[PDB]
């Protein structure tokens, strides 16, 4: 089980607006999971962990477009952990 | 990344099946078990939804269906409870379909 915080530079190159690099964080990892077909309930039985951001911060930035500036929002991870995939 | 194994699960050690008139058949049923460490991620994106999950679990690649026969039967049981149809395969793969259902 290893879910880690990873820095990401992200280039916004949209026609009309100025190029903008945004630095945010994302979670990436490997968590344990197991699954088997249950023919009694006729469905999959899943007991699984996924690498997810437990907490994050909103990152706001102004995008200087020629026909009107836009205000962008991106979640950026602050804690990455193996937690329920469906929660 | 994933690992395949035939395994006994609480509900099926042994499996009990009861028809009308109350007649029961019992018997161990091996189930196909996929386990391991899929590569997963969560990241922020623009717009809605604000989050993107590459969430995956070790799932069985179903390639056939097994008819497992239950042996220990009560006197005069229906044949419908003398078998179980179980999806069968030999390999596992990372997939989000179990997360969907």
């Amino acid at each position: 089980n290893s879910c880690k915080k990873v820095g990401v530079e992200e280039l916004i190159n949209e026609k009309g607006c100025d190029l903008m690099i945004i630095r945010i964080n994302r979670c990436r990892g490997h968590c344990f999971s197991f699954t088997f077909p249950n023919p009694l309930t006729k469905k999959y039985s899943v007991h699984a962990k996924c690498c997810r951001m437990v907490e994050w911060e909103m990152l706001e930035t102004e995008l200087k477009c020629s026909k009107g500036n836009r205000n962008l929002r991106i979640p950026s991870a602050t804690q990455c952990e193996c937690f329920d995939c469906l929660v | 990344e994933c690992e395949f194994a035939m395994r006994l699960v609480p509900g099926f050690n042994p499996l009990r099946q009861v028809d009308a008139n109350g007649k029961e058949c019992r018997g161990n049923v091996e189930l196909p078990f996929c386990k391991g460490y899929c590569k997963t991620s969560e990241s922020g994106t623009h717009g809605f939804p604000p989050r993107v999950q590459n969430s995956k679990v070790c799932t069985l690649v179903t390639t056939s269906t097994r008819k497992v026969v239950l042996d220990d039967c009560d006197d005069g049981a229906d044949e419908s409870v003398k078998f179980v149809m179980v999806p069968h395969g030999t390999d596992c793969e990372c997939s989000a379909v179990p997360l969907e259902q």
